[PDB]
RNA sequence: UUGAGAGUUUGAUCCUGGCUCAGGACGAACGCUGGCGGCGUGCCUAAUACAUGCAAGUUGAGCGAUGAAGAUUGGUGCUUGCACCAAUUUGAAGAGCAGCGAACGGGUGAGUAACGCGUGGGGAAUCUGCCUUUGAGCGGGGGACAACAUUUGGAAACGAAUGCUAAUACCGCAUAAUAACUUUAAACAUAAGUUUUAAGUUUGAAAGAUGCAAUUGCAUCACUCAAAGAUGAUCCCGCGUUGUAUUAGCUAGUUGGUGAGGUAAAGGCUCACCAAGGCGAUGAUACAUAGCCGACCUGAGAGGGUGAUCGGCCACAUUGGGACUGAGACACGGCCCAAACUCCUACGGGAGGCAGCAGUAGGGAAUCUUCGGCAAUGGACGAAAGUCUGACCGAGCAACGCCGCGUGAGUGAAGAAGGUUUUCGGAUCGUAAAACUCUGUUGGUAGAGAAGAACGUUGGUGAGAGUGGAAAGCUCAUCAAGUGACGGUAACUACCCAGAAAGGGACGGCUAACUACGUGCCAGCAGCCGCGGUAAUACGUAGGUCCCGAGCGUUGUCCGGAUUUAUUGGGCGUAAAGCGAGCGCAGGUGGUUUAUUAAGUCUGGUGUAAAAGGCAGUGGCUCAACCAUUGUAUGCAUUGGAAACUG
RNA sequence: GAGGGCGCUUCCUAAGGUAAGACCGAUGACUGGGGUGAAGUCGUAACAAGGUAGCCGUAUCGGAAGGUGCGGCUGGAUCA
């Protein structure tokens, strides 16, 4: 209750709003069997990099069906 | 504390050896029934008797006696009534008491007690201080020249078993214990044990 | 009683000092010559005075060691 | 993430302290791991329980001693052994 | 695919699930004597082989979804309908 | 590894049999008394409500930037130096952008009746910064923005216009691929399957930091992200973890299958679709009640009983519900919503929750104090220094418990003066006793000292990696260096005068302690038998006594006795009791023998409380009590053997 | 152009209302039983073959102890 609600807002706020910038990253979704398609696709945990939250198995999981058949 | 020896003196006739001395004459209660006669007792009555006349002749209260007595009463060796009249000796006064310089256990505990005598290195305010054997017992000669000391402590006297006698220095050391071989009174476990320790 | 039980508990001693709208003291007691009751009242209280040097404890019932 | 600290143990003016293998989130005084060792600084005195062996486990794992503990390992030589792994 | 259990099922009918009954005698304390006690253990089928009779053993395992809490995937005893 | 009963239906006995009570323990109270010191402990109580302080910051080794410097030289006025030109940095708190714990620490048990608790397995469901440390670069440019411009609004609350820095911010984007998948073969592989290499994919930084200096390169770190350990978690299962069957039928995502979303993950984990099961009378649901465990009081034990305080887990944060962030929270001191209070409001709006430590008001049996600092640790950042911590350490409250000593001791006792009874004698004071001789427990005072409460982080020396490099720095082998709050602290000398410092309960028995004694079934006493109606050891009453002590006694709770649910350790003819008799359901029990089996059964290895706790020992606040230590002692488990019994 | 807050409906959805219960407590005119106390009053029963021995289960008539009857047993007699 000194700073930490900056602490809350300014990071909330922030990163939700690269998540504002992850949504229809992941989303806006044809099949599009193409390289470029899937390093879009495949890049999407990787888009911001140290806000992105390229996090512990995400990538795999959100490769259980982008791997199944991701064109 | 500090109390008579009615009940020591005139309820059994024999102040033991916490005080030692027989009283004299008129051995009842005096007051009302002095002259009036005598009653009677029960097994209830001499475990009474019995706690009252070890625990009560020598100077020992009842809060630091049961609790010390149940520390008697630890091992489970048999008989555990050596393990119990053998810490009968291990208070500082008594020991004094059988070296026979003061009259009572009750004076070696005062002019023991009041710092007097240093017994190594400690101003000794514990005359129930547990004795182990084969140590000294350091003594103070500002105690040495104390005129109640010089009076009755340091006017010399025989002495028991079990200790050696400084009579010099007014000193001794625990040789070995006494027991029921060296010391008898009619002491009973099932008087005193079987009055305390869970009356059993 | 608030939780609808006995309007009685025993007075002990002779005598007593309180009267209606005054707080009462609840002895844990019982008496078999005394009937319908479950509780007495502890007297020997701190609105109780008495005569001490009773031959019982001399400071029970509004008692206490005598200050002469 | 590892620590190594004492133990506040003792009287009102005799402490004793109880060296135990800790971490950054472990309460000194409640929940623990093991402790390794019991400890006594200034009576009478340096006095310590030392097996110099659970300390090269947690140094194999990495832990952080404390002041005292430190410089007792300074005082135990486990550190001129980490110039010997050096 | 460690540990171990045995028992008639209550129930051959259903798909990929199956219980167990279980015999142990467990100790009363008062009494002392082991008494019997049947645990159920609804799991795996391979190919729905269900029978009256025989016996499946467990996999300390993934569960399979809900109440399927082992793997019974060996039947080791097989009886015959009468 | 042990074992008593009392008084009671007794016209009289035994037995069944209940009622009585001693003993101990209390987070207890109360009448009295309350000595000292040491060791501890203390809203069990209304998850009541809170004015009143404190409870988590951090660095200027990134950055903006006021102030002090005047980093007083520049007319440094002429005041005989300086109002100033004020040289540009100790640039001043050096605000605020950045990181960290924000989930620490800490309480409170409201709820919660079972994967929560306490054991055992598993990731063939999994994660893990902060540490050890592997490959591993510290690419790559851009741009608004805290602060500052800054104009405002607004009662405040709180924002907005406004451009730009800075980044120890962000971000695209090649460079990172065993990470995931895209491959091609399969040793392996278990219903699922696990496992080596055989083709193609994403993208990195504080090009930073203080510096150092240099074979111009060397240290502390974040993304490069693995290479594991390590820690701390995740969920599933075995095990035991309350009462009510006057707690019967229960269950709709219920239970399977397929798909998808999610997750760290299999998983109706969810959700879609398609299937209809399943549970349950050998207790499922519904209701009450409960934080649980180690542990701990009592019982000889069997056990009963408790969960206080301590430690672990769980749960919670006025109430209820969501959700971002964060590696990790659905978060005492995050957010948002609602409600309920409260405050301000000019009524148009804003703000908060002591079940944190205090402390206040409630309510009682239940106050710890509205005290200091973090050195003695503990954590957080910070290169270090430093910083904060009502955690902790201590001081003060409580006889609230445990210990320990004591208020006198020794000689001297005559019944002595003295009290009381008194058949007139005898009798108290029982070893201060009426005197005498002394003494300093605790305290008197003077106080010498005054308790070590203490380790290097800071600098030097020297060693190692000797770090292309000796530099510098890092590892850690030395010295210098503060390690205060109880403080003149316990201890010790001078010890003062026996002078300052013992009372409480009890006497009809029931268990030991009865006569003066108004009484007169009177008033009262009492756990049971009870009593008191004329001399009551019952009561009021004095003396004598009986047990204890700074505590006595009382009830409030619990354990034992009680074998009074009798496994240990019952009975059923009459004293309580065999159904009102038959079946033939489960369930229980098994004629003999051959052999297997080792399931159970016995042996060995394996798990076991971090602990704390017992059986011992050690030291110590002396010695005390108890603390500190050190072992010992354990279905906590899993695995070889035994065919003697049962299966 | 992508993407982005807003732009923009729905899903779950906290609270509040609804209805028709069930549970559980409190509460209640009058009223049924039981226990306690008087020592009123009614009565002879139950106790001896206790004055008709009973004692049961049951039906039925009494103010009430109780009776009558169905059947059964001594926890019943003089001894049948």
């Amino acid at each position: 209750a000194i700073k930490r609600a900056e602490l809350n807002k300014i990071a909330n706020e922030r990163n939700a709003q690269q998540k504002s910038a992850m949504r229809t990253l992941i989303k806006k979704f044809e099949a599009a069997p193409s390289e470029e398609l899937y390093r879009a696709a495949s890049s999407t945990i990787d888009k911001a990099a140290s806000k992105g939250l390229i996090h512990a198995n995400k990538a795999s999981r959100d490769k259980a069906r982008l791997a199944a058949k991701l064109g | 504390y500090t109390g008579p020896s009615w009940k020591q003196s005139r309820r059994y006739g024999i102040s033991l050896t916490g005080s030692g001395k027989e009283i004299a004459r008129r051995n009842y209660v005096p007051g009302q029934h002095g002259p009036n006669n005598r009653s009677k007792l029960s097994e209830y009555g001499l475990q009474l008797a019995e706690k009252q006349k070890l625990r009560f002749t020598y100077g020992l209260s009842e809060r630091q006696f049961r609790n010390l007595y149940v520390a008697a009463t630890k091992v489970k060796e048999g008989t555990v009534g050596y393990n119990f009249m053998t810490l009968l000796e291990q208070r500082l006064d008594n020991v004094v008491y059988r070296l026979g310089l003061a009259t009572t256990r009750r004076q070696a505990r005062q002019f023991v007690n009041h710092g007097h005598i240093l017994v190594d290195g400690k101003r000794v305010d514990i005359p129930s201080f547990r004795v182990q054997p084969g140590q000294v017992i350091s003594v103070r000669e500002k105690s040495m020249k104390v005129p109640a000391i010089l009076e009755a402590v340091e006017a010399t006297k025989g002495r028991a078993n079990f200790v050696s006698f400084d009579a010099d220095k007014l000193e001794g050391t625990l040789v070995r214990l006494p027991e029921r071989d060296e010391i008898n009174p009619e002491i009973n476990d099932a008087l005193i044990v079987e009055f305390y320790n869970k009356m059993m | 009683l608030s939780n609808l039980m006995e309007v009685t508990a025993y007075i002990p001693g002779i005598g007593h000092n309180l009267q209606e709208h005054s707080v009462v003291l609840l002895r844990g007691g019982r008496v078999k010559d005394l009937p319908g009751v479950r509780y007495h009242i502890v007297r020997g209280a701190l609105d109780t005075a008495g005569v001490a040097d009773r031959k019982q404890s001399r400071s029970k019932y509004g008692a206490k060691k005598p200050k002469a | 993430s590892v620590k190594i600290r004492l133990t506040r143990m003792g009287s009102k003016k005799k402490p004793f302290y109880r060296i135990n293998v800790a971490d950054s989130r472990a309460p000194r005084d409640g929940k623990f791991i093991e402790t390794v060792g019991t400890y006594n600084p200034l009576v009478t005195e340096n006095q310590v329980t030392l097996k110099e062996e659970r300390v090269l486990e947690w140094l194999s794992n990495g832990a952080q001693p404390s002041d005292t503990v430190r410089n007792l390992l300074s005082k135990a030589g486990v550190m001129k052994k980490f110039h010997e792994s050096k | 695919q460690r540990k171990v259990y045995q028992g008639r099922v209550v129930s051959d009918k259903m798909d990929k699930t199956i219980t167990v009954v279980v015999e142990t005698k467990r100790n009363h304390p008062v009494y002392g004597k082991r008494i019997n006690y049947s645990k159920k253990y609804k799991a795996h089928d391979e190919n729905n082989s269900a029978k009256t009779g025989d016996i499946v053993r467990i996999m300390e395992t993934r569960p399979l979804s809900k109440d399927k809490h082992f793997r019974l995937v060996e039947i080791v005893e097989e009886a015959v309908i009468i």
